[PDB]
């Protein structure tokens, strides 16, 4: 049985509290309904007896539990290997838990009738259809202890009361499991063992339910947003900058194996224009590198504002996110240099 | 020039590898610019401020999400008369969400007509389109910054506004109890806002945008059924002068409302008065149901 004896916890180093004094056995092969408003720490309570988040002071005693959180989270890979989750498969197991998840036809009307590659964090699943995938996979795991964090949200009537018939009755309470299950629906309180009503971070009433009643195309484009008079300006200046410089390291080699007064002023003249046309090159490839910059990504960003949601859907978001994080600063700090 | 070019012989090698590597990153980016085809925004209907009037029609209403797929909803034909409330039920992939992604033209092959006060997108570009009506969806999203932030972000609005429409959504006191009332930091989710706090958030956006057409889809996902029976009560007394149409899973929400259509495996079917809307189906789908 999972027991607690002085509940007490806050989400910070130091700080006023939201966990007070909480007192709570719960039983094995037992069912559990927490209930409570908005706000009264059910995934609190959850999460503390979790071990997530020890008390401050208090005493609570229970292994490795199977849980389904109240904002489910999918694993790039597999439908099979999200709900397996590194356990060896099984024949009948898995087909059970498929066929009490409601979750079969769904699974079969995908482009791949199995074994599809869910997108990052499940854009081309719905609604509904990840936190069925979350419930089967905390479903399918052997376990003692079994926490479900409003399983029911993003269900409707006939598909909540088929799985809470099917899964949680007749097949969690088959081998006797412990369950601890948050929500608020009118099926579920006749069929649970005890309830638990929360407000404002403490519980209200104890215990079971009758002493509860009884209670109170790339590079073009790209040389186009440089500018065909900047990018040529570059090459004109790093042309004549290196005509200069091996023009004058020429003429000093047939001079030194020797109009003095000629050479001497042509070499000075030489030494200051070879450092006025490099000084010249060095400014426009700086210029033009800022220009590119700009360019390209305020095309970007009104080239994305205009799309479709289809096309949003569609594409995987991280390639997005990464290709602009990462060639915008390339081109940003690397292209220049 | 020898001992010179014999080391930027490599020099040059490593640099022309470097700036084809680069180049490769610039092409990608320029294969990315030029997808997601136009569908673009392209004024007799603007200079005419939007209708308050919200009777709505739509004729032999169909919707495909990607082009030469399954049809998603066929043959849909509805009427809504203006200042009344409108409820919508049925089953999970019926397409409610899939209508109301479709009354605001995010469904790229639709077929019929949609009219709203005679008017239709035959004369209007999409902005005034994102403009006439409000939605609450069951997804609840909220990014970070301030409270004044994620309730108005054109900031337009005094805080009395705001504080009114707070303590309409049933949300005034837990914004009290936090440092900073209106200026508390939000992080993206996060547990500063359970899920039920993010939906009335949601809620105020709805509350402060005042338009003519209200769509919400479950308002009822994450919020008790002993707070939302009062909530929509407050919210039927505080939106009445204008339409609102909703799907919600809750039984008793879908009861209070006057015009009730059911969405079938692809169509519908709507119903009025609520003692023979529960007897002609011979108590199947609304009766015993509830
Ligand atoms: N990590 C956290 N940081 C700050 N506050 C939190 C955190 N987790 C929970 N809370 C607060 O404690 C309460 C927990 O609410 P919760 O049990 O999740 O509601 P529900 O179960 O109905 O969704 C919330 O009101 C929230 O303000
Ligand atoms: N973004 C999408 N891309 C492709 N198909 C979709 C998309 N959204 C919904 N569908 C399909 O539309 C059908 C029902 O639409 P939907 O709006 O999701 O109904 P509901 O709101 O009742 O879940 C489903 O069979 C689903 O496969
Ligand atoms: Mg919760
Ligand atoms: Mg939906």
């Amino acid at each position: 049985c999972v027991q607690i004896i002085g509940g007490f916890f806050t989400w910070t180093p130091d700080g006023i509290p939201t966990l007070s004094n909480i007192t709570i056995r719960i039983p094995r092969g037992q069912l559990t309904m927490i209930v409570g408003q908005v706000g009264c720490g059910k995934s609190s309570l959850l999460l503390a007896t979790l071990g997530e988040m020890q008390k401050v002071s208090g005493a609570v005693f229970w292994g490795p539990v199977a849980y389904a959180s109240q904002k489910p989270w999918l694993l790039n890979a597999t439908v099979e290997e999200n709900i397996t989750f590194e356990s060896p498969f099984n024949k009948q197991r898995y087909k059970m838990v498929i066929e009490a998840c409601s979750l079969q036809p769904d699974i079969d009307i995908l482009p791949h009738g199995d074994q599809t590659q869910i997108g990052e964090r499940g854009i081309n699943l719905s609604g509904g259809q990840r936190q069925r995938i979350s419930v089967a996979r905390a479903l399918y795991q052997q376990t003692n202890v079994v926490f479900l964090d409003d399983p029911f949200s993003a269900l409707d009537v006939h598909l909540s009361d088929h799985l809470m018939q099917a899964g949680i009755l007749e097949l969690l309470r088959d081998d006797k499991r412990t369950v601890v299950l948050v929500t608020h629906k009118l099926q579920y309180l006749p069929h649970a063992d005890w309830i638990i009503a929360m407000k404002d971070g403490t519980i209200q009433r104890e215990g079971t339910l009758k002493d509860f009643q009884r209670s109170e195309r790339a590079c073009t484009k790209y040389l186009s947003s440089a500018g065909i008079l900047l990018l040529s300006l570059l090459v004109f200046s790093q042309l004549l900058k290196h005509m200069v410089l091996v023009a004058i390291d020429y003429w000093l080699a047939k001079w030194t194996d020797s109009d003095q007064s000629v050479y001497a002023m042509v070499f000075t003249l030489l030494c200051s224009l070879g450092i006025v046309l490099c000084l010249v090159t060095s400014v426009t490839v700086e210029w033009t590198g800022l220009k590119v910059a700009k360019r390209l990504h305020r095309s970007l960003l009104n080239r994305i504002i205009l799309a479709p949601m289809r096309f949003f859907e569609t594409t995987p978001l991280g390639s997005i996110l990464n290709r602009f994080s990462s060639d915008c600063n390339t081109i940003d700090q690397h292209i220049p240099s | 020039y020898a001992l010179m070019v014999s080391n930027y012989l490599n020099w040059m090698v490593r640099n022309l590898a470097d700036m084809e590597i680069q180049l490769g990153a610039v092409k990608r980016i320029h294969a990315l610019l030029k997808t997601e085809a136009e569908s673009y925004e392209g004024p007799s209907l603007i200079p005419k401020n939007w209708p308050d009037q919200g009777k709505i029609q739509i004729q032999n209403l169909s919707v495909r999400y990607d082009s030469s797929l399954k049809p998603v909803l066929k043959h849909v034909n509805a009427l809504i008369s203006p200042g009344q409330k409108i409820g919508i039920c049925g089953r999970t992939g019926s397409g409610k969400s899939s209508f109301s992604l479709a009354f605001f033209r995010m469904v790229d092959m639709f077929e019929g007509r949609i009219i709203i006060d005679g008017i239709d997108i035959a004369k209007l570009p999409l902005h005034t389109l994102r403009s006439r009506l409000s939605i609450i969806l069951q997804d609840p999203v909220l990014f970070s910054g301030t409270i004044r932030f994620n309730l108005d972000p054109e900031k337009k609005c005094s805080d009395s506004t705001l504080w009114e429409a707070l303590e309409i959504a049933q949300l005034k006191l837990v914004v009290k109890a936090l440092p900073g009332g209106l200026d508390a930091i939000i992080t993206e989710g996060g547990e500063n806002f359970s899920q039920g706090q993010r939906q009335l958030f949601c809620l105020a956006r709805a509350f402060v945008r005042k338009t003519s057409i209200f769509i919400m889809d479950e308002a009822t996902a994450s919020i008790d059924m002993a707070t939302e029976n009062i909530l929509q009560k407050v919210v039927m007394t505080a939106f009445a002068d204008r339409t609102v149409v909703t799907i919600a899973h809750r039984v008793h929400t879908i009861l209070s409302a006057d015009l009730v259509m059911v969405l079938k495996r692809g169509a519908i079917l709507e119903f009025d008065k609520p003692e023979t809307l529960l007897s002609q189906k011979d108590s199947v789908f609304a009766s015993f149901v509830r």
